Order: C-alpha cells, then structure tokens, then sequence
C-alpha cells in the first residue's frame, strides 16, 4: 500500500506539469540549472551556503513530538509542499543505471524498500539487518531470476516498477547542494543506491492510443475542476485563457467539449471572458477528483511523450509506431512485453536488441511465444552392442525388450517444451546473477 | 475539548457494612476527595435515588441537606394533559434537570460560610457520607431462594445489575459517567460469600478476626463511576492455565459446567491483542454468572457479570455460537467502558461502534466468515425492519440547547442528550447502525489504518492513565466523536465528513429501485441499466456509489453512480460471447465448473446485478431479472448474501419444477447451513403453490432418503446422524418445512404428519453423546407448524369428538414430552417452551379452547426464565386475540409486582410488538379506567428502572399515540 | 517551483575541511564556503576559506534521484539531479562537449557512456 504525499495526490503543479515542450521532453527528469530573474540569487557575485544541522534536528524533534502527542505509532507527515523539501529528514541519493527508464517517479511520489531474503535450508537464524527497508521473506522470487539460499537483495517497490537497489558509499568529495531563490543550502549525505533494470508493474500506453487519449481528457477534466475550487467568486467562474496557457497543444474546441456540461458562457465586452459554473451542477469533491486520475497514470503518459520525442529526434516518424530495433526499445513495447510475460502469456527475448546496457548486462523485453527406421532395423543384437558402446548401464541392456532398447538408443543418439522453458530460466538466471555481481562490486575501474 | 463541569474529583472509598438478609438493608459511608473549580460553589450537587442519607460530613462539619425527587410524578398528580407529547417533553426536561450537567439539584449540600472561606483559601476537601440503602427497589438485587431458614446462607447471592447510569441507584454520586476517579472499596462480607467488584485484592486476610471477613478492592486505574457493581456470594474457580490470571465466580453445583464453559477465552484475548498491539490493560479479569439479568451483555471494568444461561456444558450444541458470542460482547463493551469514553450521551456511538466492530472482527477469524456475512444480513434486516416501523436512529453531535427541539426523529421520544428516554428497539438499532457505520469506515478506510487509529487511542489512554493525576492534563481519556474524527483525519484525511452527514447525521434507510434494462440484446446501445429511487415516509437520497455486475464468464464490472437519481448508466462491456457451445468455461470465477444453456442465452451476456456486495449502504434493493438468472444464482454463487436474497425473490412468485430440482441440488453439496434452511422454506412456499400444479412428488421425503444412510437406511433414517453439524442443523430444520407442505383440499399433510410421528418414535440412546434436545424441540415446533384451523365447523371446541383425528395424536406427543421434561428435565425446559407454543397454536385453531389457565400456571414465579417468558408471550397474544380484560389487569399488576426485571422488560417489549387495544380500533374500551391505570404506571410504581417506563412510553406510542385517548 | 539540486565535488583536502565544517554545524560556514557562477552558466569559482577553486558545471550521464525518509522504509522523492560542479586547484578562474561527464558517481558505473549505454541508431 503506497501513500503518496498530499501535493502528489492532489495533482498539484509544478510537481505534475500540465504541458512539456520539446525542450522539456528532452530534459525530462534532467532539469538544467537556470538563472533567476529576481531574488537574492539573481544578483552576481558569491552567495552564502548555509548549514542545516540545527534545522534538521528541530524538524525531527517536532515531528517526533507530533507523533507522541497523538500518542504514538505511525504518523503521516507529507501534507504540505514545504514538507517535501530536502532541507529536513533523513535522505538518500538514488542513481538509476538506466538512462531513460520505462517508468519514473515525480517529485512528491512515494516508494518502499523491501529486503527480499531467501531462507537457508534447515535452521535459519534470520535475515541480516539493513539500515533501510523492511525484511520480506520470499519463497517465490519477485524478479526474473531466483534468489539463492542466504541471499539478501534490496529493491525499490511501488505501484510503478520493481528494481533491485544496491547500497554504496557516497564519495568523500561529493556533497548535496540545495539551491532555492533565497540561498544555497548544503547537507552531508553518505548513502547512495545503484538501481538496476526495472521490472515494470504498470502499463505504458502507445502514442494516440485510446487509453492515452482518455488520460489526456481526464487530466484536463481534473485541472478544470481544481480551477473552479481555486476561484473565490460566487458563483464560481474561470477563464479560457488560463486553461490554454496550461494546455497550449489543445485546440479551444477540445476545451469547449469539457466545459459544456459543467459551465455556462457569459460574454462580456472585453477580450477576456468567463465560464460561470452551472448552479445545478455539483462540483466534485477533492477525493472524488483524486479517484479520477492517479499519479501512476500520469507517469505512464509522461514516459510515452518523452520517448515519442526521442524517436522523432532519431528520425522515426509516426508511421513507424515489421518493427524497427529502436522502436522495440520504446516503453510501450517493453512494458507490454514484460507484463504479458509476468502473466504467463508469453516469454522474453532476454538476449536481444532491447538490452538497455548494450553489453549483455540487462534484459531485452521483447515477446517470444511459449513454444527411427534403421534403429528398428538394428535387429536387437547390434542395438545391444550399440548400447554397450554408448555407455548405457547394464540393466537396460539386460532387460532387452527390443522396443524399449530402440527407444533408449534413439534417446541416447539424441543426447522439447520443458527444455524451451528451462533455457529461458537459465538465460534469465545468468544475467540476473551477472547484474548482481557487477553493480554491487566495489572494484575501481 | 474540556468538560463543562466544575469540582474535579480524585478519590472515593466505599464501605458496605451490616448487609442484611431478613430486613434486607445496607448501611455504608462513602469518601470523596474533591478539588473544586470556582468560588461560590456552595450548593454542591450529588445525585441518587432510594437512598435515605443518615448524615453528611465535610471535615467534622455537618452542613445542610437537600433531597428532592423530580424523577417521580408530575408536580400536580392530576395533570389532565395525559398525552404522549407533553409527558415526553416534561419528563425530558425534568430528568435533564435531574442530571447535574447544569446548575441543578438532587443532593445539594450547602457549603457554610466558614467552609466557603476555606474554599477561598484552599480548594481541597473530603466528603464523608453515612447512608443506608433500604430493601432495594431498583438499585440492587438480593436473589434469595424461598427457604429462609438455612439455605438463605448457602444458596442466596447479592449483586447489582442496572443500566449505564444505575450507579445513582446504588450509592450517591455525580452524573456517573465521565468522572475519572480512583477507588478504595471495603466489603463487610461473610467468610464463605465472596465479594466481586473492580480493582485489585489489595488487603485481604481473615479480616477483623471476630466472625466475618472484609475485602479491600482498590481501583487505582482511573475509570468512571458507571463500572462498579458488587456480586457477593459465588464460589471461586481459577480457569487460568493458559494465561494464569483469569478468575471466575459462580454458584455451587455449577462448577464443571464452568470447567467446560470458560475455555477458548484465551484465543479471544490473543486475537484482541493481535488487534490492539498491547497487553490486557489491567491486572486480572473477573466473570460472575447469576440467575437474573437486567442486560444479558453487561460488561464492567475487569469484570463481566451476566446470566447463568450461557454455560453450554459440552453436549448442548446449539449454544456453540452464543456463549463465546456473549463473551466477545462482554469483552468488547468492557474494553470500551474502561478507557475510551464519551463526553455526553450524544457522543457515545463511536464506543459501541468500535466494540461491535471488534467482536465482528473476532467473528471473522474464529468461525463462519459466510456466517459473518449472514450476521451482517441479519443486521440489515433488523435496521430496515425497525426504521420502516418507526423513524431513524440518529447520532447527534447537535444539541437542542436554548430550549430547542431540532428533532425530526421525535416520532416518539427525546434522543439527543439523554439515555433513559430511548427504547430497546431504538437502543439495539443504535448498536446495529454503529456496526454498519463502522463497516462504512471499512469501505472508505483500510483496516490497517483502523488498527493504527485504535492503537493511537489506547496509547493516549494508557499514557494518560496510571499516573499521579496530572492536574488540568488528565481528560485525554475523553476520546469522544470530535477528537476521534480529528485522529482519523490525521491518519487518513478523506471524505468521511460526507460519510458523517450521510449516515451519522441523516438517519435514513435507502431502498433501491435499480430498474434492469437490457441493451446488447443485439441492440444499438450497449449494456445499460437505469437508476431510480423515490419512496417517501422514510427515504434518503444517496448518490455516488458503485455497482457490481457479473458477466456470463468474465469480469467484475464496476460502475459509478451520481445524484439526481433519474439516471441511465452503462457497463464496462463484456465481449460478444458467441459460439458459447465452444465457449464452455472462459474463466467464470477462477476454476469453477458450470455449463448451462438453459437460460435465455440467445443474446444475453449478463448474469447478475449487484450494488455493493460488501454491504456498505443501508439498503433494500428491489429489481427484476429473468427467472433463469435467479435460479442460476442458486446453483452456485460466492455470496451467501446473493444466495439468500435470490431465495427470497424466488420465495415470492415462481413455481416451476426445475426450481424444485435446482433447490434440491443446492441443498446437496457443501455450501452453507442457513441457506438450506431458507431453501427448505422455498420448497415450502413453492409447494404451497402446487395445489393445481402438483407435478413433483410429495416433497422432502426423497431428500431425507437420498442424503442419510445409517446402515443404508431401509426406507427409514433412524440412528446416530451426528458429529457432522451440517446434518445436525439440517435435520433440526427440515421437518418444520415439511409440515408446511400443503395443497388445498383440507391442506392434507397426512403423509407428512405420519412421517413426523415416525421420526418422533425413532430417537436415540446415549450412543449420541450430544443430548438430543433441540431436535425434539424443533420437531415439536413442526407439530406446532401443523396448523389445522378448519376442523371446528360449527361448535367442535368443547370435548365433543375428543377432537379428531391427528390433533389427538399431536396432543398425545406433546403430553408425553411435557411430562418427560417434567421428569427428565434436559436443559431449560426448551421442549416445554416449544410445547407451550404448540398449545397456543392449537388454541388459535380452536381445538384446545382459549383458556389461559395453563399459561397462567406457567407464568408463575418459581419456574425458569424461558418457561415464564413463553407463557407471557402466550398470554400477551391471548389478550390480543381474545377479549380477556381480567388477565390484562393481572398482567399489569405483575408488571408492578415481581422481583425479576427481565420478564417485565420482555412483557413490555412483546406487548408493544403484539398489541391488544389497538389505536383507533378500540372495541375493548381502554377509555374506561385503563388509560388512568397506565398513566399511573407511567408515573407511579416505576421508579425501579428507567426501561420499564420506557416500555410504558412505547405502550402509549402504540396505544393512542399522538392524540387524546378520546375520553374527554 | 521545483527545488534545484546538484552535486558539488571538491579537492579532497578542501572536501575534508568543508566536511568537518558541515559536521560541526557552525553558522559561519556561510562565510567559509561560497559559490559564484559566471554568466556563461558553465564555469564558476568555489571559495573555501576565501581560497578560490576553479569550477566547471558538467552534466551527469545517469539520471539521479534524491529522496527523503522518516521511518527508513517508505521514501519520498525530493529532486532530480543530473549536474555536478567540479572544483579544481588549477585552471583559469575567469575563462575567456567538454562539459559532458562520462562516468557515474558510484564505482560500478564507470564509463557508462562508452560501455553501459546502448547507443541510438539513426534513420
């Protein structure tokens, strides 16, 4: 059960952007350092970098006092945008080994660490303790490969993806700098995780699909409703200009579709007009708006339009998405391949072109399906001598039922659907164990 | 936030002395340690009734004394406004003035000017009150067997049952809830008779060394005054061995009955501390069984005292649910009378809500999850039945302050600020709506978050308790509705205030006219169903919800709802399931195996309609499907709710023989117990419609044939069919439904009558180790369900024919069982209860004449509770049908005069349920003097208990309710 | 607005001095450590105890996420980090493709651009 922060669940801006340009899609989850037009740090010259140690201890004390005053147990603290800052609380860094993951969390979303451990045979004293995460004892492996007895494997867990994580040490030269309009902030941090290839749990849509087009419509319907809740006029009213500024890629006619059922147009003698909320329309409450669009659905759409921009930059037009190799690496292709393979509908390519590492250290998420005369002329005696020659044990030579003998010698001269799935498991296990070895190694290259 | 009550309290010491068995009196002194709040607190008020004070004292200074009783009659005894409304309003205002939650008076000691200057100096005082209870007429009980020479010593006991605010009736206090105090309790008791109250055994040797003993129970744990009760007399048994500290107190010659009874309690403690993540937050736990019960449930601090009717001694199978059911009730309401506490009567509903939900969670992981859902169906049946009888049961945060009413729920009585106006129907539905509002909190908030909430509540309770009495920082154990709502919103803030304003603050039962339409019957539109509702009188408009549709072989389709309920809605459509001879099972629900093209399967991809199968909304859903869909629901469905609602819907109209076949197929599997009870009732109702349509055999003989093989059973099933309780409940139920099988010539159940006679012949010895009692009782009930009203054509009532022919055989068998249970008696004379119900049914059919003298002789004092309650139900229905005014006069005089409260309770309850003298149908002339005597019995002679005049308020609800009685 | 975060890399003696200053928690670190960015947005000067170190803003190849926690089990993502300001003891303090960093911060992610990144096939 994942409980996101309140600005994440409330679909708030700029945590959930409404529209992203071609520049923003290339810079998706890589925000460039941008100058301010006003404020303290819009000025030239050196700027003070302030410590946080008193602020961290004070906030941790206050949150503990709020826990003990009602009167203990588990308390939810991520209620405001101010609570989501990096200025307070215990922090990690997480470095994704994938350049562009199929699913990505936004600022404000939540994830868990589960410490997957397979018990040793006989008398297990228990899993080793870790600084982070909750221990989960598993008999069936949640990954593509199987855990070994006594093996502890840390992993990120949320509604988007599953991916193994590896605790490393932050280098002694590297610090975390928090930069705002008001000043520079610095905190010490030692714990950094290397995150492997994701096992996606939520489906990424294709471009201009019915699911994708429903998501854009619903997200527009969510954004319109919260504009009415922001309006202080009685009766409530909004402007077309505010929606078009947030949604420059929509035509006004598509916005006219979403506004006709809930609002009435009142024209005024100025090029700035209002949509007045219908008196007989009950505006939906906050948690009803929450059920319309989830944070996980936005990330699946965000992954699509960013990857669609990357394919257009690579020369692939919309008619390409019989299929090209790079189009197979798209997240709408990889996640549909993996989830169907997770549900037992098909198997995976694993050694193939959709390997994100490019050197054999990852998985390729591409669907593959789940798919005598002369021996009987041997005239028992020569078949007996042949079974003696191959090294067949003397019991089978001794019984010498001739049909059984010829079936055994055909089997030995052979030495198919149980081998097909076993070779899939062998290929999965090899790269899984190889990925465990490389990304956890402290070798200096 | 804080209580609007001055004069905070810390300590109190009771000392019962000279407890008498002949003049039956109690003397004692009480000790209060008081921190007053404000100056000029002169008229300090305590409250009690039936307590003659000997002296009051504060630090060797006897101050003034005020003793009023406005809980008695109107200040003018002949107030001619003898109606419901004026008496209800005046009684509500008067007993609110009895309550000290204002400047009021019942026991106002006046502080003298010397002690007023002391209060001006120091607001710390002690209160020493010497007083005496008389022969207790509503505050205690002295159960004494009528021997009085020697067995009054060994055989009698002394206790106090009562309602929540019955601590007033026992020893003088405040409004007895919501005063966090601590107690020292001194008990002058006999050496054999053991006193049982709250607290701990802090000082007990052979005390005072003269002739008797004296017990010191100290309650250091801060609770309220409405948890103290003193059972004196029973015998000590530790039934410890699993948890080492569970103590029990019961009357002699009942002790191995406890040795079987108590166990499985440790499992309930383990599950409750899996819930709460604590220990049992006390030293020990006490339980007393007693042959009387004001309330069967009653649960106090570290102590449960209730009836000696729930022993269930290892052979009496049909109290396998009931015993630990009532133990779970007396542990849950215990736990929420201990620490978590209301600030007012309107703020209570959280408490019994979470208690009933906790023993519902106990009913989850102990026995019968499908029986748990059947219990939820019984909860909805109770709520829909009562709030279609009367108005809603509303859970107020809003007062009527400023002499205001604000009560649409005042169809009878006041409800906001006060307990002792309500009825037990209203109180039971208060608890039932508390159950289902907690299920709505399940439906919007996860169970793990509820565990977090409840752990937070008990963390604040245990932290705020067991300390040095932190001044001004101690009322955190008042965890009423507002702060509890704030704690829920701090854990998970959702639209739970709309849930309050729907179900907590708008008391309405919602029917559902969800009209089935059929699209994709090769139609343009695709799988659409209309939503509709309007049914006034008691209605409620509930909007955004979801709807569950099961396909032929497919997905659970869930569909939203809207307000403005003249609606049309869609389904997230199934595929076109065509070539269904090839599409045999495309994953209906897992690996279930079912194949029927017997339905209207030309163009029908739908099977069943459902709105919230987890039973969120207080609902009464009315719709129509094809009959094949209803009958295909009864071959298999994963909801006992769906099975018994299809059972009701197919009890209404149909009679094909395929219905009988599918019913018999459903009755021969492993599905559920009571589904087959109501399915045999389906067979009864449908074979009653087989008068001209007798296609099948005489039913349910082949069901006993094909299901029960003792030694292959050569045409008769006889012996030793137990240790499989499926067959136990089924053989208990089925001949009752067999006796209903009637086709109209003379209704002629003659083969069934002779077969039931042969079954009554063929009973078992001790090879069955299971005390064959209830099987006999329900077969006698089947004899009672052999109603033959049309024998006496002209005058055949009065020993003409020695009335004939099978009624005499039924009289022979009920005579045999009455005299056997007079000689054998096996477990409570339950056979005698069924026989008296049979004798009343025979009096209702004119065979045995309508004479109450047998029922009069079984409504006498020295019998069991069940015999007396059955004879009193019988004489209430006798006064209903026949015009016996004299037995009604005797019934009202016994309402006035008897020591047992529960028989008065149930006389008033089922006299309201089964009324004679019906309003605006007045042929037996209530106006003569019965209105006067009922007005007297409301005013006088009813200061014993609150609930007896509550039942009399229910009587004037039924009898001439919102008007003059047409006297003058 | 979204909070901007980036990695600051120092020479090891200066990293140890600033690390002791951060662990000490004294306010005067706001004077002991300053950062100045040039108008080109790529070069800068990091001053440690008024000592200038020539700094270069480079783009990290791997997307990095910084996450906060209270109970060390459920984590809340705070920021995306993709840039690092690297301070050197030599180099032009006022300088008149080379800002592409090739390596991960962690040990196994060495040479990700050349060895562990599948390269896009054009056309």
């Amino acid at each position: 059960i994942i409980q996101h922060s309140i600005p994440a669940v409330e679909l708030r801006q700029p945590f959930f952007p409404t529209h992203m340009g071609p520049i923003k899609l290339r810079q998706f989850h890589r925000p460039p350092l941008k100058k301010y037009s006003f404020g303290a740090l819009s000025q030239p010259g050196p700027h003070s970098v302030q410590p946080l140690l008193k602020h961290i201890k004070k906030k941790a004390k206050m949150r503990e006092q709020e826990r003990q005053a009602s009167g203990g147990g588990e308390m939810f603290f991520m209620r405001t945008p101010q609570d989501l800052t990096g200025k307070d609380g215990d922090l990690i860094l997480a470095e994704y080994s994938e350049e562009n993951g199929p699913l990505m969390m936004q600022v404000g979303m939540a994830t868990k660490i589960k410490n997957y451990y397979k018990r040793k045979p006989g008398k297990d004293p228990g899993a080793p303790d870790c600084k982070y995460g909750e221990t989960v004892y598993c008999h069936t492996s949640p990954f593509l490969g199987s855990l070994h007895p006594g093996q502890l494997l840390q992993a990120f867990e949320n509604n988007l993806f599953r991916a193994p994580i590896y605790l490393h040490k932050m280098p002694e030269t590297d610090f975390l700098i928090i930069r705002t309009r008001q000043g520079y902030y610095i905190r010490e941090l030692v714990d950094i995780f290397v995150v492997g290839q994701q096992c996606p749990l939520f489906e990424v849509p294709g471009p201009n699909s019915k699911r994708a087009n429903t998501h854009i419509r619903d997200f527009l319907q969510v954004f319109i409703y919260r504009l009415f809740w922001k309006s202080k006029d009685r009766p409530r009213r909004i402007r077309m200009e505010d929606i078009k500024k947030a949604f420059p890629s929509h035509s006004e006619s598509s916005i006219r579709k979403r506004l006709k059922l809930c609002a009435d147009f009142k024209r005024t003698g100025m090029d700035s007009n209002w949509w007045v909320l219908k008196s007989d329309f009950r505006l939906p409450t906050e948690e009803e708006i929450r059920a319309m669009v989830s944070p996980e659905q936005c990330c699946a759409y965000y992954s699509m339009i960013a990857a669609e921009q990357r394919l257009k930059d690579a020369g692939y037009g919309e008619k390409s998405f019989k299929i090209d190799d790079e189009v197979r690496t798209a997240p709408w292709n990889t996640t549909r391949a993996f989830i169907a393979a997770m549900k037992g509908k098909c198997l995976l390519e694993v050694t193939g072109v959709a390997d994100p590492t490019g050197c054999g250290e990852g998985f390729s998420y591409v669907k593959i399906p789940n798919k005598d005369a002369d021996l009987r002329r041997l005239s028992l005696k020569n078949a007996k001598q042949l079974l003696r020659k191959f090294g067949v044990p003397e019991e089978e030579i001794k019984k010498l039922s001739r049909w059984e003998v010829i079936d055994v010698v055909r089997t030995m001269s052979t030495e198919s659907v149980a081998e097909h799935q076993e070779r899939y498991k062998e290929e999965c296990q090899r790269i899984f164990d190889l990925q465990n070895k490389v990304l956890s190694s402290t070798e200096v290259l | 936030f804080e209580s609007p009550r001055p004069y905070k309290l810390t300590h109190q010491v009771v000392c019962i002395n000279n407890i008498n068995f002949q003049r039956k009196s109690v003397v004692g002194f009480v000790e209060l340690t008081i921190f007053p709040t404000v100056a000029n607190l002169n008229r300090i008020k305590l409250n009690s009734k039936q307590c003659r004070i000997y002296r009051v004292r504060i630090n060797d200074l006897e101050a003034a004394f005020i003793y009023n009783d406005p809980t008695l009659e109107v200040c003018h005894s002949e107030s001619k406004q003898r109606n419901l409304n004026y008496f209800s309003n005046a009684y509500a205002a008067a007993v609110s003035a009895v309550d000290p939650d204002a400047g009021n008076g019942e026991l106002c000691i006046k502080v003298p000017s010397e002690l007023w200057k002391h209060v001006d100096e120091l607001k710390v005082l002690k209160i020493h009150i010497n007083f005496s209870l008389d022969q207790p007429k509503g505050g205690l009980h002295f159960v004494v067997p009528s021997v009085e020479g020697s067995m009054a010593e060994r055989g009698a006991h002394v206790f106090s049952c009562g309602y929540q605010n019955s601590t007033r009736f026992w020893f003088p206090c405040v409004d007895s809830y919501s005063e966090l105090c601590t107690w020292k309790l001194e008990f002058t008791v006999d050496a054999a008779m053991v006193a049982v109250s709250n607290g701990d055994l802090v000082e007990t040797v052979y005390t005072h060394d003269m002739r008797k003993k004296t017990f010191h129970y100290m309650l250091t744990i801060p609770t309220a005054a409405s948890n103290i009760s003193l059972a004196i007399g029973p015998f000590e048994i530790l039934v410890d061995p699993y948890m080492h500290e569970v103590t029990h107190f019961c009357l002699p010659q009942l002790l191995p009955l406890l040795k079987h009874t108590t166990s499985y309690l440790h499992e309930v403690f383990e599950f409750y501390e899996e819930i709460l993540t604590c220990r049992y937050p006390y030293s020990c736990f006490k339980t007393v069984f007693i042959d009387e019960a004001y309330v069967e449930v009653a649960a106090y601090a570290s102590m449960s005292i209730f009836s000696t009717n729930l022993l269930h001694s290892a052979m009496i199978i049909d109290e396998t649910p009931l015993t630990r059911r009532c133990l779970a009730q007396s542990l849950a309401q215990q736990f929420f009378g201990c620490f978590i506490s209301r600030m007012s009567w309107s703020d209570e509903w959280v408490l019994k809500g979470i208690s009933g939900y906790i023993y519902g969670l106990w009913m989850k992981k102990t026995f019968g999850v499908n029986e748990y859902r059947h219990w939820i169906k019984e909860e909805l049946d109770k709520i829909v039945a009562y709030e279609l009888k009367t108005g809603g049961v509303l859970l107020h945060p809003i007062f009527g302050g400023g002499k205001e009413k604000d009560n649409p729920a005042s169809h009878l009585h006041f409800s906001i600020k006060h307990p002792h106006t309500l009825s037990w129907e209203y109180y039971s539905m208060f608890q039932c709506k508390a159950h289902l509002v907690m299920r709505l909190i399940e439906n919007r908030i996860s169970m793990e978050f509820m565990l977090q909430v409840f752990n937070k509540l008990l963390s604040l309770a245990s932290t705020a308790s067991s300390q040095k009495f932190q001044s001004h920082m101690w009322s955190q154990m008042l965890v009423s509705t507002s702060g509890f709502l704030k704690s829920i919103s701090n854990v998970s803030g959702k639209d739970i205030q709309p849930l309050i304003k729907q179900w907590v603050d708008q008391s309405g039962v919602v029917k559902f006219y969800g009209s089935f339409a059929f699209n994709r019957k090769r139609n343009v539109l695709e799988l659409e169903i209309k939503q509709d509702y309007t049914s006034p009188g008691t209605q409620k408009y509930v909007g955004p919800l979801k709807v569950t549709v099961q396909e032929l072989d497919g997905s659970f389709n869930h569909t939203l709802q809207i307000e403005e309920n003249s609606l049309k809605h869609d389904i997230p459509c199934h595929s076109k399931s065509r070539r269904n001879k090839k599409k045999k099972i495309p994953l209906m629900n897992g690996e279930e195996v079912d194949m029927d093209l017997s339905a209207m399967d030309a163009d029908s991809p739908l099977l069943w309609i459902r709105i919230d199968p987890d039973m969120s909304v207080l609902r009464k859903v009315e719709f129509e499907q094809a009959d094949f869909m209803w009958q295909y629901q009864l071959r298999y469905e994963r909801d006992v709710v769906a099975q018994q609602e299809s059972i009701l819907a197919l009890e209404k109209f149909p009679t094909p023989a395929s219905r009988l076949a599918l019913t018999d197929i459903l009755e021969q599997e492993q599905c559920f117990y009571r589904v087959r009870m109501s399915a045999c009732f389906c067979l009864a109702k449908i074979a009653n419609s087989m008068v001209s349509t007798w296609t099948g055999p005489p039913a349910m003989k082949s069901l006993f044939t094909r299901m029960f093989c003792c030694k292959s059973c050569p045409n008769i099933v006889k012996t030793n069919n137990f240790m499989s309780f499926q067959s136990y409940f089924l053989q208990k139920t089925m001949p009752v439904a067999m006796a209903l099988l009637r086709d109209v010539h003379n209704l002629c159940p003659k083969e069934v009558l002779t077969f039931i006679l042969d079954l009554i012949k063929y009973n078992d010895n001790r090879k069955n180790k299971f005390s064959d009692n209830y099987y006999r009782a329900e077969m006698i009930d089947a004899l009672a369900n052999s109603v033959t009203p049309a024998v006496s054509v002209n005058n055949e009532v009065r020993t003409l024919d020695n009335l004939n022919p099978d009624v005499r055989l039924i009289l022979e068998e009920i005579t045999r069982f009455l005299n056997m249970e007079k000689l054998l008696p096996s477990y409570r004379h339950t056979i005698t209860v069924s026989c008296l119900r049979a004798i009343r049914v025979l009096q209702k059919n004119g065979h045995v004449p309508s004479d109450p003298a047998l029922f009069k002789s079984y409504a006498e004092y020295g019998h069991f509770v069940d015999i007396r309650i059955a004879a009193l139900e019988a004489v209430v229905d006798y006064t209903k049908v026949d015009r016996s005014y004299e037995e009604l006069q005797w019934l009202l005089n016994m309402i006035q005069n008897d020591p047992v409260p529960y028989v008065r309770h149930k006389i008033l309850n089922m006299l309201t349920k089964n009324p004679p003298f019906t309003k605006n149908m007045e042929s037996p002339l209530c106006n003569e003097a019965l209105v006067d005597q009922l007005w007297k019995l409301m005013n006088s002679g009813t200061s014993h208990d609150w609930r007896l005049r509550c039942g009399a308020v229910d009587l004037y609800f039924t009898l001439f309710g919102l008007s003059r009685p047409s006297c003058l | 607005e979204l909070e901007s975060q980036f990695i600051l890399r120092l020479p090891p003696e200066y990293a140890s001095t600033v690390r002791r200053a951060v662990q000490s928690g004294h306010v005067n670190l706001k004077d002991r450590l300053t950062i100045e960015l040039h108008p080109d947005g790529r070069h800068g000067i990091v001053r440690v105890d008024r000592v200038p170190l020539a700094s270069k803003l480079v783009d990290l190849p791997c997307v990095m996420e910084s996450l906060k926690t209270i109970d060390k089990k459920t984590f809340y993502k705070t920021a995306d980090i993709c840039q690092m300001l690297v301070s050197t003891v030599d180099g032009d303090l006022y300088p008149p493709k080379k800002f592409i960093w090739n390596h991960g911060i962690t040990l196994p992610l060495k040479n990700v651009r050349k060895r562990r990144f599948r390269k896009t096939a054009k056309k």
